[PDB]
């Protein structure tokens, strides 16, 4: 299974420089030989066969040359050796000891199943072993998407393997904002184009002015007509001919390969906003073709191996015996009695009534009771589950009893082969999550506990004579006034109430709401669920059901709506219509809605991972957002299938995967170290041990040469050991540092400063700096230039993860290192000073309105001066997002909503430009206009947020656990209020926070100024 | 106003705190989220809206007098005859110290054990955590140690089948001294899995020790659970009497 730790041994982080390794040769003899920790395996079997000869029976050993190594490994892996290049410190030995043996069997497969065993954390062997069909059937049926995915990509070879590996990185549409448009000369946009001249590498500038529209093929005939002309006939005829180049972004790997505008891709768009000359470098297609080795995908060993009653048929209610539970963790003093809590749920909803077993006591959990449904056999929806759980309960207090849940479980009433469940089942039941008070989770996964050291739960489903099978589609397909309700329903958030009332006018305007198919999440959850023929004739109508936007198909993904039919238009919504762009945009949602799936085999799953097969982008991150998860062993065997078939599809991309993997396990050991063993050494002492192991030839070829996981487009060179230290915060972070190998590096990013940290969840910071991204992209797409900054964060394992740091900033804190309040403003005149100087105030007042709407929005964790960063240039930031939403309402059971961030005298003498009474100032106003079209750009977008937050319910994520977390964002934004009466309180909040400045100005009655 | 169903700015989560398990039948009347009112019935073990709107109140074509008379009427008969199909059965009574003072310091005394009881569950919970990856981590090394065991058995059953007809040789030949030999490798390699099943042994006591220990965490997180939850429902309740005590807006 996967490793403890990063260690070089068991129990043992580093190996010390010289150690004693047990080999057993294969005469039966065994030789104890000293070895350097980082020597090869060909240096080891060397010193190993000249020795072997001053021991018995060496006469019976072969050439050294015909055998490899075996040892046992961390994940109790039996590993054939036949990288022999591979360090002793890098074998992720148990003890040190290594069994010489001739290679047997397919080389070829047993190295890539090495590889994909590294990569997804555990061996691939484990899964051969798993007894469960769906298992078995989920790693050959995959096979199809790995296989159609690799097929697309190698097409149109070499364009399209090198548009899988180079993706472009656009925005979703060509239209640019008025304020963006403006910023153009006339729709024209400077551009420098550089050349790398042979045979010196010598960097050639050509300036172009062009139409912002202009196709890549566009730019490199201006470039080509200027670097020749500045006849006619032969102008045309260079041009036609020279269309053999390609555009790169100067400093990193980011390809023009596409034909979009050259302002729709990213980069350029981002030029264009921040004022800045960008900087492209012309290179021909053969030196980039001839950079990509070919993806071959090989079909695995596992692919090639060796009376039934319909449901509405079987007329009878439901019921489910609970037998006994083999124990439970419970102190017979403190419990009176124990029972069983089940329900029958879609989704979160119960399908009918919640019933118990009888109350029973804690030495004695046996129950042997048939539990009665109010749910006729028939009437049972196809995403029915049986969601279990075993509670205590203790009275004392009066007769008020307080229940407790102890371990709760969740089961599938139909397989993915539709089958109904029958029989016997044990169930190994799962901890209740931290946080978690009701008796039931719903929301929690299916299936039994793989750790069978846990408590056992024994059920029995009633037999009927035979194999109960879901009946199938085709047996399931057998005024104004009104118009403006439906309107008004179907523009309310995804959490607004739905009364009885709407539900009933849903239900009978049904063949209408095709009419505004937006209105569907509304319509679905009006659906009796408990009715077959409500869901047969729901059915028809989700078959031919118009198209709807992606954002709001995503809805239809979350724990609300776990039918396979929505879920299957869900899907189709997004393989039409959803951006590579939005895609990227939104995976950490759209992974985590994998874990709400009924079944490992499903059409979200194969849509991912062909996506994640056909764009290396995509790849990148479907791959770690997985492979943080890999300890959670909830999703472990799910994600380990889906990794295992993305690193067998994924082609070349897996040799840089396990380079990024192999580089953060050095880490992970390194500061485990330093917490560990080293935690009482002084700052001195741990830098002398740092410096010294970065040093060592194991580490540098680790840490040197590979793609920075925060976003592959950077390389990461060579480390500048000069600039590496341990963080003086309390889980000894790494900031580290790398030269970027680029040719043109001078031009974008000379530095790549990254903090490493193990200690903390950095999940909650990597969800919140997703939303200010799509918070700031919506004020952009509004011609609102807040400028925000969402600095690289990912989560790369178990509460371990990677920053990008922002370079030229410090902490208010820093910068107030003489005592003043007007400190802050002198700083920023003195890195400003002349004609630059209304840019900054400009930049500063900007960036904090977006950072004062969106902290508000999302009640981000109490801002301080070590938490607020500005810039050189005047650009404010926010950093440490741990928290969010209602973190206070349980330990302090106040109900405000927070200002996290109060723009004190500090923050207002800036804004204000000195000036004494900063509210009072046409600056300050300006400022508050900001503020407010924020504010109500991002209540207009409400259901995105809502929706985005919905998808992350099962994460873990201790602050997201259910939808009453969520309501918070219904608060800040106002969302049961009229959009008028929403501005009013925020205004409130302000004016509440900062204790007068924010009042009115419009007209309170009608709001006209 | 009067009514003991009648909540007023309670929101559709505290309804929803108050419904949690409750029985068919159970109701309460709160205002509108926003039509000023919202009655919020428990059926199918779901919370049900329906909205209460003219002169006169209803749900449908209006006709009741006040609130009171729209609740009654439906507290005696089924919500049938409007839509099917139960009664308003059990409602959430707004009914269950004297001076600010003695509420304020017993809010204090309960808001200082809640503190208390809050940072000592996260404790036992990171307590609990810790022990469950050390026992995953011992089950791992466990493993890895039965296959080692294998390994060096196997090297032992191959020694002594291809040193068996050499043994044999040499002691015809009087090569005493190479017998020893053979012996003395064979001696080290058998000192060795002796070394091994002892260290797999010691680990094997050590997760029995551990695998009990977690077994106590999680008796001690179970009987504190409950009474955390009451505490902050107590510590809520004084804030809640405190407020209304106190001068309001
Ligand atoms: C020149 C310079 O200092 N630039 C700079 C610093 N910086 C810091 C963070 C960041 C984010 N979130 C955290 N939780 C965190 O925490 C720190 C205490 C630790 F834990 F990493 F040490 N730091 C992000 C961007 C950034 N840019």
């Amino acid at each position: 299974p996967p490793r403890p730790s990063s260690g070089e041994l068991w129990g043992i982080h580093l190996m010390p420089p010289r150690i004693l390794v047990e080999c057993l040769l294969p005469n039966g003899m065994i030789v104890t030989l000293e070895c350097l920790r980082e020597a090869t395996l060909i240096t080891i079997k060397h010193e190993l066969f000249k020795e072997a000869r001053k021991y018995p029976l060496h006469q019976l050993l072969q050439d050294e040359s015909s055998y490899i190594f075996v040892s046992v490994t961390q994940e109790a892996e039996r590993e054939e050796f036949f990288d022999e290049t591979r360090r002793l410190c890098d074998l992720r030995l148990f003890q040190p000891f290594l069994k010489v043996i001739e290679p047997v069997g397919n080389r070829e497969e047993k190295i890539l199943n090495r590889e994909i065993g590294f990569a997804i954390g555990m061996p691939v062997c484990e899964f051969d072993m798993v007894k469960d069909p769906e298992v078995q059937d989920f790693r050959r049926n995959i096979l199809n998407v790995c296989k159609e995915a690799v097929d697309l990509r190698d097409l149109n070879s070499p364009h399209s393997r090198a548009m899988y590996v180079y993706p472009p990185n656009v925005e979703s549409s060509p239209e640019l904002p008025k304020h963006i448009y403006n910023k153009l000369d006339k729709g024209q946009i400077i551009v420098v184009i550089w050349v790398i001249v042979s045979p010196n590498n010598d960097k050639q500038k050509y300036t172009l002015k062009i139409n912002h529209d202009c196709v890549p093929e566009q730019v490199i005939a201006e470039a080509i007509r200027k670097k020749t002309r500045s006849s006619e006939q032969l102008k045309l005829c260079v041009l036609e001919y020279q269309g053999k180049y390609i555009l790169k972004v100067c400093g990193c790997d980011e390809y023009f390969l596409e034909k979009y505008p050259l302002s729709q891709y990213k980069y350029i768009r981002s030029c264009i906003m921040l004022g800045r000359m960008p900087n492209l470098m012309l290179m021909a297609k053969e030196s980039l073709y001839s950079q990509l080795p070919m993806d071959c995908f090989t079909m695995p060993s596992y692919s090639r191996r060796i009376s039934t009653k319909s449901l509405w048929v079987i007329n009878s209610a439901l019921r489910i015996k609970i037998l006994c539970a083999t124990y439970v963790n419970v102190n017979i003093r403190d419990i009176d009695k124990i029972y069983v809590r089940t329900g029958i749920y879609h989704g979160g909803e119960p399908l009918c009534d919640n019933v118990n077993t009888q109350r029973v006591p804690c030495s004695n959990p046996r129950w042997n009771e048939w539990l009665n449904y109010d749910i006729y056999i028939p009437d049972l929806p196809r995403a029915a589950r049986l969601c279990l759980s075993i509670c205590s309960v203790k009275g004392r207090k009066g007769a008020k009893e307080e229940h407790c849940p102890l371990a709760w479980g969740n089961i599938n009433l139909f397989d993915y082969t539709d089958t109904l469940v029958s029989g016997k089942m044990a169930l190994n039941l799962w901890p209740v999550p931290h946080g978690l008070e009701d008796l039931l989770n719903p929301i929690g996964v299916t299936g039994s506990n793989p750790n069978k050291e846990t408590p056992c739960l024994e059920l029995e489903f009633d037999w009927f004579s035979s194999v109960v099978k879901f009946p199938d589609m085709s047996v399931i397909e057998e005024r104004e006034n009104d118009k403006e309700q439906l309107k008004a329903i179907s523009t309310r958030d995804p959490l607004s109430e739905i009364t009885e009332q709407e539900k009933d006018f849903l239900w009978s305007h049904r063949h209408y709401c095709v009419t505004i198919p937006e209105i569907l999440p509304k319509l679905l959850l009006s659906v009796k669920w408990n009715s077959r023929d409500e869901v047969a004739q729901m059915y028809c109508l989700v078959k031919d059901w118009p198209p709807i936007k992606p954002e709001q198909a995503m809805e239809l993904l979350d724990c609300n709506y776990p039918d396979p039919m929505v879920r299957g238009f869900a899907v189709r919504c997004l393989e039409k219509y959803l951006t590579d762009d939005k895609l990227s945009q939104y995976l950490i949602q759209l992974v985590q809605v994998l874990k709400y799936e009924q079944y490992l085999d499903n059409l979200l799953v194969r849509f991912l991972l062909k996506k994640a097969l056909t764009n290396q982008r995509i790849g990148h991150f479907f791959f770690w957002h997985l492979k943080s998860e890999m300890h959670n062993k909830t999703v472990s065997q799910r994600f380990g299938l889906l990794l295992e078939s993305y690193c067998r599809a994924c082609g070349m991309y897996l040799k840089h995967l396990n380079r990024q993997v192999e580089a953060m396990e050095k880490l992970i050991n390194l500061t485990d170290i330093l917490k560990q063993e080293k935690k009482d050494e002084t700052q001195k002492v741990q830098m002398k041990f740092l410096v010294e192991q970065m040093r060592r030839p194991d580490f540098m070829d680790a840490l040197q040469g590979f793609l920075s996981p925060l976003n592959p487009a950077h390389q990461l060179g060579n480390l500048r050991l000069e600039e590496c230290r341990i963080m003086s915060s309390a889980k000894r972070p790494l900031w580290l540092n790398w030269e970027n190998p680029d040719i043109m590096s001078e031009l974008l990013f000379q530095n790549n400063e990254i903090i490493f940290k193990n200690g903390d969840d950095l999940r909650q910071d990597m969800l919140t700096l997703q939303i200010i991204r799509i918070m700031e992209n919506i004020w952009q797409n509004q011609g609102l230039d807040l400028r925000m900054l969402p600095y690289g964060c990912l989560s790369i394992g178990d509460c371990v993860g990677l920053i990008e740091v922002v370079r030229n900033s410090h902490t208010i804190m820093q910068i107030q290192c003489q005592f003043n309040s007007h400190t802050l403003h002198q700083w920023l005149k003195d890195k400003n000073k002349g004609e630059i100087y209304d840019a900054a105030i400009d930049l500063f007042t900007r960036s904090c309105a977006g950072y004062c709407v969106a902290t508000f929005i999302l009640g981000i964790g109490d801002r301080h001066n070590s938490n607020i960063m500005v810039k050189d240039d005047g650009q404010l930031f926010h950093i440490d997002f741990g928290h969010f939403l209602d973190h206070k309402k349980k330990k302090f059971g106040y109900k405000r909503e927070r200002v996290p961030f109060v723009l004190t005298q500090d923050f207002l003498i800036v804004i204000s430009k000195g000036a004494q009474e900063c509210t009072k100032t046409r600056e300050f106003e300006r400022f508050q206009e900001m503020c407010y079209k924020a504010y109500l750009a991002i209540r207009q977008h409400a259901n995105l947020f809502i929706n985005l937050f919905s998808m992350m319910l099962g994460s873990g994520m201790p602050e997201l656990q259910s939808f009453d977390d969520i309501a918070y964002i219904r608060k800040t934004l106002a969302l049961d209020k009229t959009e008028q009466e929403a501005l009013e309180y925020f205004m409130k909040q302000m004016n509440d926070a900062h204790h007068g400045g924010w009042t009115t100005k419009m007209d309170w009655i009608f709001h006209t100024i | 106003q009067d009514a003991e169903w009648y909540w007023g700015d309670i929101s559709r989560e505290e309804v929803n705190e108050k419904l949690r398990d409750t029985a068919d039948g159970t109701f309460l009347v709160r205002d509108a989220s926003t039509g000023d009112y919202t009655l919020t019935l428990r059926k199918g073990g779901n919370n049900k809206l329906i909205k209460i709107f003219d002169g006169k109140y209803g749900f449908s074509p209006l006709t009741f007098s006040s609130v009171v008379e729209l609740i009654n009427h439906y507290r005696n008969e089924s919500l049938a005859q409007y839509n099917p199909d139960v009664k308003l059965l059990y409602p959430v009574s707004k009914y269950q110290e004297d001076n600010i003072e003695a509420v304020g310091k017993k809010l204090h005394e309960y808001n200082t054990q809640f503190q208390e009881k809050s940072r000592e569950y996260d404790r036992l919970y990171e307590e609990y955590t810790r022990t469950s990856q050390e026992i995953q981590m011992k089950r791992t090394a466990i493993e890895a140690f039965n296959e080692t065991i294998k390994i060096f058995e196997e090297q032992c059953q191959t020694q002594e089948r291809y040193s068996k007809e050499y043994i044999e040789k040499f002691k015809r030949e009087g090569n005493e001294k190479e017998i020893q030999r053979i012996m003395h490798n064979y001696d080290k390699l058998k000192s060795r899995i002796s070394e091994i099943i002892d260290s797999r042994r010691r680990l094997e006591e050590d997760l029995k020790k551990q695998a009990a220990e977690y077994r106590e965490i999680d008796k001690r997180m179970n009987s504190i659970k409950p009474d955390l939850i009451q505490l902050r429902k107590t510590r809520d309740q004084y804030l809640m009497w405190l407020t209304q005590k106190g001068v309001r807006q």
